[PDB]
RNA sequence: CACUGUCCCUAUCUACUAUCUAGCGAAACCACAGCCAAGGGAACGGGCUUGGCAAAAUCAGCGGGGAAAGAA
RNA sequence: CGAAAGGGUCCUGUAAGCAGUAGAGUAGCCUUGUUGUUACGAUCUGCUGAGGGUAAGCCCUCCUUCGCCUAGAUUUC
């Protein structure tokens, strides 16, 4: 096996991280550069391909996709950072009011028992003079800190899991200077953004998980065989990888009710599964389309990030078509899309004879 | 609310049975249904009818019904000094089909 | 794109559903499961399995001929594109598939006419030999309400309405041993 | 109650098989020691010989 | 929603199309579509003589086993009063004249 | 001439173990000990030199070391 | 939150029973049968894409029903 991931163990923690946002510079726009999102399924969409110098040029192509439920993560905090010859320290931090209980869940491990005191204080100190302890540690982010991130957290009463605690994550501002992003995170206090507003359709993404676990194994399947380079047995699987130039096919809105129709297909229909996702439920919010293969199991949390580097492929450049999307059922040989053409192909049945 | 109730429950012993080894599926299925009154009456002390017993075992050891349909009593355990105040017995009942039945408390009177 | 209809069943193939043999005459034959694929090569006849629309059409389990069948079929003279016509295409066939599923359910209710007949017939031949097993009374019951008779004035009807409750009114196997 | 299951297969003339004892009873039958006394309980019918099992040959 | 446009594609489709609803509207009009207690009772009377054939049944399972194996005769074994006045009284009989109590 | 996991190239399923618990409960073996590298004339280190280092207590796998020709 | 139930989605392939001279065939009646009757009767057809199963690592629940819940032990600046 690669040498590159040697320390073949379970990863430390289940969200798993970023490691690096991308390079900023002061001159572009103000942009936020990473996203959560939790894994759906997968399903079969056909793909009006324009891609000059390919045998399939202007031919039907059929991909898999993988959908990423993505309910409006709101944005809850405000961290600033600072250059040290040790490397980079976290100087500030500030929070806003109103904070909700689902974020307030990930600060206790027994929630049901406890008395629910988090932030509690931090709350009396946005009126204790006017705000002035608020005001000065913003003040310190704008004169001291060279690149500040922003607290956004998930809700899972959007998501179908029997879950209830949020997850909670750093994400990065870049493209201008320190206090023209500071006045953004500020102002984007208490409010839901949406996936809308974080990517776009037709761009590569990086998407960050922990993989599917298989436990203790030997190394007929650990290593692929007929000290660090000896294969030994041990843990396969649950550990961190960074998958690499993703293409967002769709960007759902929840709202639309025809989220799987295409402008070639006029079949109202929406991206869940006829008989729902297998051991995920029903996408009732925005969804974002990948094209092809993306670790980690279904209902584990997705983490999204903008590419660290301008694309050096006309892959990147494509738009992209969709003229079906599958909307069978991932349950068995499904061969209906809707209910509604399923009754039309079957006819009458017995029990509905009866209850009519 | 009372310390003795009966009610009547359905059992899906299929979705409990499923891949367990054939020759202790009727076995396992006694301690299922222990293992259901203790959780549905709060009683550690259960006592199955003989009856009962019967039923599991009528198509053989790797035979149980994938649907039996019993009455969970629980009444007071007078006893001299028990560990515990109240027990549960279950009881099959007779029915013609296990299927399409809500749980319901069954009145003595 | 165009939806496939299965050789065997005659369900729609959707594109990447199943599988398609070519043989080597130049026929190609278009799956929809393994199923259907399974059942094709160990060489069994789709008009004898129950499940295939063969069948169905074969035992006259829904109807061939009628006008809004003939108006669906595969057409190999290309024609001009026209908006106006694309256009009120579509409005056609949301006409077309509600008549059809409006005699789709004439249909099948002529197919179940002489059930709803035969049923009651049935049970009228069945409740004739089995009097013993009809709600009866107890003897208890019969003697309350013969107390209750004089008492309100009667009888006769008292006990229909008791047996009327008896019908809109399952017992326990075993009995626990006394200590 | 071996030594009951046992002298009742001598008094009554067939195996421990078909030996029934009284569930209800067993107080009653543990006293009874001798021949005599479970010829008592054989009398009464608490101890009850069995009959052949069912072997039809149609 | 499950038809190809290619394949119901065809000029003139006007002509058909008019020519349907006036088929319809000689459906609607001469009855295509119109809908045309002592029957009830001996249904739900049939269906408790069926239940209570499986209750039956299902008694008769209780009391079998799989294998044959010698059993006790009616004779020997010695049946409850409280069950006798209890089966009697599903019958509609009045126990207390029979002087049940012996 | 026909078949075949022999292989391409491997995957899957079952039972008893392996795992954990209650009870019961040995033996082999044992100077003292157990991280490496270079040097330690007698091609001989594990205890010396001088470097790399070096943080309690533990649970499972392994198949490396703690083993080996003798010179006409 | 849990157990059932209902609906959905899939898997198999048309349940038990009832009925039709469709029905090969097996047999009794009286007498010529050109159209004789009477019973049983494999098999077929219909009720019946019915019947069964369905999360145990499938999905949803409008008052779908029933039940449970502010437990109790240890440790900590
Ligand atoms: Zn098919």
């Amino acid at each position: 096996g690669s040498l590159a991931f040697l320390p073949r163990k379970r990863a430390a923690r289940h969200r798993g991280r970023v490691k690096s946002f991308p390079k900023d510079d002061p001159k572009k726009p103000v942009h936020l550069t990473a996203a959560m999102g939790y894994k759906a399924g997968m399903t079969t969409i056909v793909r009006d391909l324009d891609r000059p110098g390919a045998k399939a040029h202007k031919k039907e192509v059929v991909e898999a996709v993988t959908i990423i439920d993505c309910p409006p993560m709101v944005v809850v905090g405000l961290v600033g950072y600072i250059e040290t010859p040790r490397g980079l320290r976290s100087l500030t931090t500030v929070w806003a009011e109103h904070l909700s209980d689902e974020v307030k869940r990930r600060f206790y491990k027994n929630w049901y028992k406890s008395k629910k005191k988090a932030f509690t204080k931090y709350a009396k100190k946005y009126a204790e003079n006017n705000g002035a302890s608020i005001t000065r540690e913003l003040e310190r982010i704008k004169k001291y800190c060279t690149v500040v991130r922003v607290l956004a957290h998930t809700q899972i009463r959007k998501t179908p899991l029997k879950q209830k605690k949020a997850h909670l994550m750093e994400i990065q501002i870049n493209g201008g200077s320190v206090a023209d992003k500071v006045e953004f995170g500020r102002s984007l206090f208490e409010k839901p953004v949406t996936i809308d507003t974080i990517f776009e359709k037709d761009e590569m993404i990086d998407v960050i998980a922990v993989t599917k676990g298989h436990g203790f194994v030997g190394v007929t399947a650990r290593w692929g065989t007929k000290q660090w380079t000896v294969a030994r047995a041990g843990q396969m699987g649950y550990h961190h990888r960074t998958s690499v130039n993703h293409k967002i096919y769709r960007i759902g809105k929840g709202d639309d009710e025809a989220n799987a129709s295409t402008e070639t297909d006029l079949t109202k229909k929406k991206i869940t599964p006829m008989g729902g996702f297998v051991r995920y439920g029903e996408v009732n919010n925005d969804y974002v389309m990948i094209k092809g293969s993306v670790p980690g199991v279904k209902k584990r949390i997705m983490t999204l990030r903008k590419s660290l580097f301008t694309h050096t492929s006309r892959k990147a450049l494509e738009k992209v078509e969709l003229k079906w999307i599958d909307t069978s059922s991932e349950f068995g040989h499904g061969a209906f899309q809707t209910a509604a053409e399923k009754k039309q192909f079957m006819g009458t049945l017995k029990k509905d004879l009866q209850t009519s | 609310i009372a310390d003795v109730v009966a009610r009547e429950y359905t059992i899906h012993l299929h979705k409990r049975l499923h891949g367990v080894t054939f020759k202790k599926r009727a076995p396992r299925a006694i301690k299922e249904i222990k293992k259901f009154a203790q959780k549905a009456m709060g009683t550690s002390d259960v006592r199955l009818d003989p009856q009962l017993n019967k039923k599991v075992w009528e198509q053989g050891i790797k035979g149980v019904p994938f649907r039996i349909r019993v009455r969970i009593s629980r009444r007071r355990n007078d006893e001299e000094g028990a560990k515990e105040k109240l027990y549960s017995y279950v009881q099959a009942v007779n029915v013609k089909n296990p299927k399409g039945l809500l749980t319901s408390v069954v009145e003595e009177e | 794109m165009r939806i496939e209809n299965c050789f065997f069943c005659g369900r729609p193939a959707w594109p990447s559903k199943g599988i398609t043999f070519m043989r080597n005459d130049g026929k190609a034959f278009r799956f929809c499961r393994s199923k259907c694929h399974k059942n094709f090569k160990m060489k069994r006849n789709p008009r004898k399995l129950k499940w295939t629309k063969a069948y169905r059409k074969n035992a006259g389990k829904e109807m061939v001929v009628d006008s809004t069948l003939q108006f669906a079929a595969r057409r190999n003279v290309p024609v001009r594109y026209n908006r106006e016509l694309w256009q009120k295409t579509l409005k056609a066939m949301e006409r077309i598939s509600e008549i059809r599923a409006r005699r789709e359910r004439v249909f099948y209710k002529k197919r179940m006419a002489g059930k709803r007949a035969r049923e009651v017939a049935a049970a009228r031949k069945l409740v004739a030999e089995n009097e013993h097993l009809l709600p009866r009374l107890r003897g208890s019951e019969k003697r309350r309400l013969a107390e209750l008779a004089a008492e309100r004035g009667d009888v006769e009807e008292l006990e229909r309405e008791e047996l009327a409750k008896l019908a809109s009114k399952s017992k326990a196997f075993g009995g626990e041993v006394r200590r | 109650l071996r030594t009951q299951k046992r002298l009742a297969a001598s008094v009554l003339g067939c195996g421990e098989g078909k030996v029934w004892l009284d569930p209800n009873e067993v107080s009653e039958i543990s006293n009874a020691n001798s021949r005599q006394s479970i010829r008592k309980l054989v009398a009464d019918g608490l101890i009850i010989k069995k009959p052949v099992t069912m072997h039809s040959r149609s | 929603d499950g038809k190809n446009v290619y394949d119901y594609i065809d000029p003139d489709i006007d002509a058909k199309l008019q020519a349907l609803e006036e088929e319809e509207e000689r459906l609607e009009k001469e009855g295509f579509y119109d809908e045309d207690e002592e029957e009830e009772e001996i249904l739900q009377k049939a269906e408790y003589i069926r239940e209570q054939h499986a209750l039956i049944r299902n008694e008769a399972k209780m009391r079998k086993s799989l294998k044959n194996r010698a059993i006790i005769p009616r004779k020997a074994v010695k049946k409850p009063l409280s069950q006798l006045e209890d089966h009697l009284d599903q019958l509609g009989v009045d126990t207390e004249a029979i002087g049940l109590r012996a």
